[PDB]
RNA sequence: GUAGGGGAGCGUUCAGUCCGCGGAGAAGCCAUACCGGAAGGAGUGGUGGAGCCGACUGAAGUGCGGAUGCCGGCAUGAGUAACGAUAAAAGAAGUGAGAAUCUUCUUCGCCGUAAGGACAAGGGUUCCUGGGGAAGGGUCGUCCGCCCAGGGAAAGUCGGGACCUAAGGUGAGGCCGAACGGCGCAGCCGAUGGACAGCAGGUCAAGAUUCCUGCACCGAUCAUGUGGAGUGAUGGAGGG
RNA sequence: CGAGCUGGAGAUACGCUUUGACUCGGGGAUGUCCGAAUGGGGAAACCCACCUCGUAAGAGGUAUCCGCAAGGAUGGGAACUCAGGGAACUGAAACAUCUCAGUACCUGAAGGAGAAGAAAGAGAAUUCGAUUCCGUUAGUAGCGGCGAGCGAACCCGGAUCAGCCCAAUCAAGCCGAAGUGGCUGGAAAGCUACACCUCAGAAGGUGAGAGUCCUGUAGGCGAACGAGAGGUCGUUGUUCGUGAAACGAUGACUGAAUCCGCGCGGACCACCGCGCAAGGCUAAAUACUCCCAGUGACCGAUAGCGCAUAGUACCGUGAGGG
């Protein structure tokens, strides 16, 4: 369902900067497609998107320990909303 | 590697209990039950005192200090005691709580 | 492969010198020993429905006497 | 919470519950991300819950259409 | 006294039996001028820190200097050969525990159909930022393509798929074959070819025909108006 | 079950627990995507569809082969079983028949086993009475470039045992007896002095060596509900190599008798004797060891499995090697 999808917002400071424009970016689920992903943000936050831009990202790490490693597998969803912008007090931040 | 299954993971007391060191350095001192584990046969007691030295780096405070603290033993401490001096379990009953076995002796209190 | 039961299934060729006579020449030494495979023909008959199947010639004739479930 | 006072819901009132689960899931996913989560038992507790409600709505679905 | 034959025994592990020993110090290790005809065996001291001699009998994975023997460790060659294009370098200033080697300034020199720039393949985070300084770097590093943490990658129009077919592959039915299987029309798969709508700029530390700004274009669905009747396959032809 | 728990993880935080956590039994309900893989495609784990129900979310369906359908089948198994196919090095001190060997390998089918099985038999007693397996007969009889070498069966002794239908107790677990003082020592289960249990002195732990300190042992108890035809040519099998070579089996060609009938008894004929083919099913003893338990004059870190755990690192395009 929807509240499932948008895993964590993205943190960063260029996302931080991106908000202070009205462009919100979310860790979403790899599997869910633009037309899913556009839904998701509509409903559970009460706004609509003009424009939806994503991308998959990789993973691997290691500090020690011969555990060669491995990845963690990510997407990333930029979205832009219509004149009234904003989403909850978590714009703010 | 093994470890404290020699037992059965089960201990001869309770984290309630008031226990008597018998065998090593502590010996018939006895003490209120405060840690009890099973799996691993650990016993801490108001008992084995040590000082323990605290490695302490930008850890809130510099600090490093030296600390008193209890450490835990194995079964160097006898299953309860009641005729002031170690003892065994025996006479099993059930009072107003018939959801319970008692555990008993050369006596009957626990 | 006949439809009435399954055929093909052969075995090796000797091939001796010193070759037939009185019974006893020496006697009759072997040169060969190889291997070899045996097979059969085909035809087209039918039971049920429309068959074309693959038929023996000791199945040919087992048919061009009484029908065994397949006609012709 | 687990026993009788839980199954006196309709049909729309099992997803409802549902829902405010995994919004509150997510809220606290969003929490995690920003360095907030004071309590993280709070999100084990809703996982069970939610696991609960769905195992609960197939023991109902098949204690009367058999 | 070589091949060889015969005899008597020493030693190791395991076992059974007996006798014992040991944290007031077992085995193992180390030193030793003592003993026995040899293999060998004791005493003492030192080290170790928990097991173990002696005797009788039984059994063996039972004794090493060799096999260009196997595994491992360490020597010699020797502070030797080298340090990977003869395209240079110099100084000043900075940083730092430490500087020929890191940074900055000014010169110098080398490439310039390349030793510049843009892809594809391939690689897989090497990219940017902050930090590190064991190993890797043929030297040194305060630096790095190395080590740690965080971030960065944005498409209706670009390339691929939701379109097309080539070689080839596969292939209901169909043709063969001891089995496994081998073929094979249509169809289907298969780009290295066909087809098809977006141009100019701006700018993160790190993306840009992808984001932002300016103005376009393409298909679909629907609302409005004009039109006032046709639309025109799985098939034909032209065209590609 | 009876107080702990919050996986190895040894790490902080949050917490959960006698309104019985945790762990142990035993059943359910979830169970993405790939894989027989099964909608179609595909360079596994991805790409693209249609149908039906549905409030969008979401749920179900869409492979081929048997059969009205019910219902079955595809794929996976270390070894063991049967079947289709079937080597060479080697031995013969050369080599070709012969041997190695119907072994190795491939392929098919299947199971906890399979195979085989109910006399057209064995063999010479007018004895036996389906099969398999073990002993033995016996290196016998026999085969054999009569060379290398290969090698039965009946009798008898055992394991197990039957023949039947067609066609005209075991795991979860609970209960469980009896030692204290001095000494040596960092520490006592060793030493010492008195004592005790024993249907229990098997063993593990506990600062060193444990009957009586813990977990246990003997003994007993223990479940919701969970397990228990003849012929000819070609060839071959078994001791069977064309031999005096019967009998089985069968690719080609032929193709009988019906109970004063038919098959066999090692060319063949007579006589005597043993059997009822051309239909099916069938426990048990036997083989193996992925897994589990118990044990060992088995190993104890160059040993023992390749690994005190890794099929990893590493090598290779790959099979594969490690
Ligand atoms: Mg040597
Ligand atoms: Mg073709
Ligand atoms: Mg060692
Ligand atoms: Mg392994």
């Amino acid at each position: 369902s929807h509240y499932d999808i948008l895993q964590a917002p993205v943190i960063s400071e260029k996302a931080y900067s991106a908000m202070e424009r009205g462009v919100y970016s979310f860790w979403v689920s790899p599997k869910a497609t633009k037309t899913e992903i556009k839904d998701a943000i509509q409903q559970a936050f009460g706004v609509r998107v003009i424009g939806i831009s994503t991308m998959n990202v990789p993973g691997k790490r290691k500090r020690v320990g011969r555990f060669i490693g491995q990845r963690n597998d990510r997407k990333k969803a930029i979205v832009r909303l219509a004149e009234g912008q904003s989403i909850e007090a978590l714009a703010g931040q | 590697p093994s470890a404290g299954s020699h037992h059965n993971d089960k201990l001869h007391f309770k984290k309630g209990d008031t226990v008597i060191v018998l065998s090593g350095k502590h010996k018939g001192q006895t003490g209120k039950v405060l840690l009890a584990l099973p799996r691993d046969q650990k016993v801490v007691v108001e008992g084995v005192n040590v000082i323990t030295k605290n490695v302490k780096p930008s850890m809130t405070n510099p600090q490093g200090g030296q600390e008193q603290r209890e450490l835990a033993l194995h079964a160097s401490k006898v299953a309860l005691v009641d005729p002031e001096t170690g003892k065994a379990t025996r006479v099993r009953k059930q009072i107003v709580d018939g959801k319970k076995v008692r555990v008993a002796v050369a006596s009957g209190k626990t | 492969t006949g439809k009435k039961n399954l055929v093909v299934n052969s075995v090796i060729r000797r091939g001796k010198a010193r070759a037939d006579g009185g019974v006893g020449r020496k006697t009759t030494g072997i040169t060969k020993r190889v291997q070899r495979a045996n097979l059969h023909k085909k035809a087209i008959r039918e039971n049920g429905q429309v068959k074309t199947v693959w038929l023996s010639a000791n199945a040919l004739r087992t048919l061009s006497k009484g029908p065994y479930k397949g006609i012709e | 919470m687990k026993p009788s006072e839980m199954r006196n819901l309709q049909a729309t009132d099992f997803a409802k519950e549902i829902d405010a689960r995994k919004k509150e899931l997510m809220e606290l996913r969003f929490q995690a991300a920003a360095g907030q989560l004071a309590q993280p038992h709070r999100v084990r507790q809703l996982r069970r819950e939610v696991a609960q409600l769905n195992t609960v709505k197939a023991e109902l679905a098949r204690k009367g259409e058999q």
